[PDB]
């Protein structure tokens, strides 16, 4: 998991949110991310 | 506290349908 160090919100954070994660619940349920679609 | 023992899945698929 990548990390930028500087962050908007303050101290120092991991780049991915809670919306990617959603959105690849939502893709895994559909039964358009991939992990490569995630890496790009 | 909770503690999380066990964890839910579709129920919070639903959340989301209603969240978006």
């Amino acid at each position: 998991f990548i990390v930028e160090d500087d962050e908007s919100l303050g101290h120092k954070e991991l780049k991915v949110r809670k919306g990617h994660i959603a959105k690849l619940m939502a893709t895994e349920y559909q039964d358009e991310y991939t992990w490569s679609s995630l890496l790009n | 506290t909770n503690a999380s023992p066990f964890i839910k899945r579709d129920r919070m698929r639903r959340n989301f349908l209603r969240m978006r």
